[PDB]
């Protein structure tokens, strides 16, 4: 049930960042509504302003949650499904690794990581053999719908939100710039 | 009629309006005692006559109120206020009282108020139920004071110096630590015109010392 955890996780991270994309483009319209008018309003339009990158820092801290959380669902049912289909097909996989597989229970750690090594690359030149040949990969069938609903890959809308590299220092003062607008609005 | 409207008439008014309605000799004493003596003349005819000001409360209730373009100085026109009504507005000092005045009956020489109708340009009764200054909690400035005029004017470049320099504001402590000869005085005035201009909104008072 772990895995429908971090699926309704992620559709909560996504509602939550189109959400804040909602407000930051509200608050960017009428920004420029009252730009566009005849009236001053210094205190105003710097204010706004403010309100701008607060949004737009929330913004990205949504998109990034949602991205991280789309990334450990996937990682999720990687893992349950290569483990139960070793949990299927392990004998055969081991036979098929056997010549350097042996002896694990009691070979020193050198020996042991190097013989994972050379059992990983190998499985590296099988995969890419095979992904050379070219058939049409598909999804597995028991959770095609939840990893089918969050996509192949995180909404590009989300990935080109995620490279400004926000430092500490910005990221603790514009967390509390943020709790001032909410305590703010609340008011 | 307004007091204040009196008040903010020039000197010469006096033989306009003071001689006009009876008075003989107002050309020679302190402004003041113009003012007291032709709203003294208007009070005799019976008409309503208007007034406002900042309030004061003394050692024991025996307030007054006093007008801001007189710099709040102790003179005739100063209006008087009785305990009973501090009592039952709940006034202190720095009320903005507005509405009929009085005039002096035998053995008082100052306009007492009949009933305020406006109170910190609000009613009465809105204006009672406020909490104290003092237990508002504080906070950090959060609104920037923007000083640039943005009008291109030959002096803006003393606001956009300010700017770049130090961020003003609303709810700072500011502090301008010069010698004299400096520039205090317009720099505290291109703030002024920079305030009024950019935030009609805030009201922005000038205290001036010896
Ligand atoms: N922005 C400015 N543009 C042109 N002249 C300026 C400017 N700022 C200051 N000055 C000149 O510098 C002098 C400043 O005069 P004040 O501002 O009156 O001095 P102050 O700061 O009031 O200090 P006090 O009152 O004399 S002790 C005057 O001679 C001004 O002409
Ligand atoms: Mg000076």
């Amino acid at each position: 049930t772990a895995l429908q955890q971090a699926f309704d996780t992620c559709q909560n991270n996504k509602a939550a960042w189109l959400q804040r994309k909602n407000e930051l483009a509200a608050a960017e319209q009428e920004y420029l509504r009252l730009l566009s008018g005849e009236g001053r309003n210094v205190s105003r339009l710097d204010e706004l302003r403010n309100i701008i990158e607060v949004r737009k820092w929330q913004v990205n801290q949504a998109a990034g949650r949602y991205i991280r959380s789309h990334e450990a669902v996937q990682h999720i049912s990687i893992r349950d499904r290569l483990n139960d289909f070793m949990q299927q097909h392990g004998t055969a996989l081991a036979a098929a690794l056997a010549p350097e597989l042996m002896g694990y229970s009691e070979l020193t750690a050198i020996a042991r990581n190097c013989a994972i090594q050379r059992a990983t690359d190998a499985l590296r030149e099988a995969l890419l053999s095979w992904l050379a040949k070219g058939e049409k990969i598909n999804y597995s069938a028991q959770d095609s719908d939840i990893l089918t609903t969050i996509g192949f890959r995180p909404d590009v809308a989300s990935v080109d939100d995620s490279r400004e590299k926000f430092t500490p220092a910005q990221n603790m003062i514009f967390s509390r710039k943020s709790a001032q607008l909410a305590s703010r609005q609340s008011v | 009629m307004n007091l204040t409207e009196l008040k903010n008439t020039p000197v010469s008014e006096l033989i306009t309006l003071g001689e006009n309605m009876g008075l003989e000799n107002l050309a020679r004493m302190r402004k003041q005692d113009i003012i007291f003596a032709i709203l003294k003349q208007h009070a005799k005819s019976g008409e309503d006559i208007f007034g406002d000001g900042v309030l004061e409360i003394l050692q024991d209730g025996f307030g007054f109120l006093r007008s801001a373009d007189s710099s709040y100085l102790a003179g005739p026109d100063d209006i008087y206020v009785s305990p009973s009504q501090i009592r039952r507005f709940n006034l202190r000092t720095g009320d903005t009282i507005s509405g009929k005045i009085r005039p002096p009956k035998e053995g008082e020489r100052y306009f007492a108020l009949l009933k305020v109708n406006e109170v910190n340009f609000d009613k009465p009764e809105n204006a009672r139920n406020k909490i104290l200054f003092e237990n508002l909690t504080p906070l950090h400035a959060n609104s920037r004071l923007r000083m640039e005029r943005g009008n291109g004017s030959t002096e803006d470049l003393t606001a956009r110096v300010l700017d770049l320099a130090s961020l003003i504001g609303r709810g700072q402590r500011g502090l301008i630590v010069a010698p004299p000869k400096a520039g205090k005085t317009m720099l505290l005035q291109n703030i002024a015109q920079s305030i009024a201009y950019n935030h009609p909104d805030c009201v922005l008072m000038v205290l001036l010392i010896d």
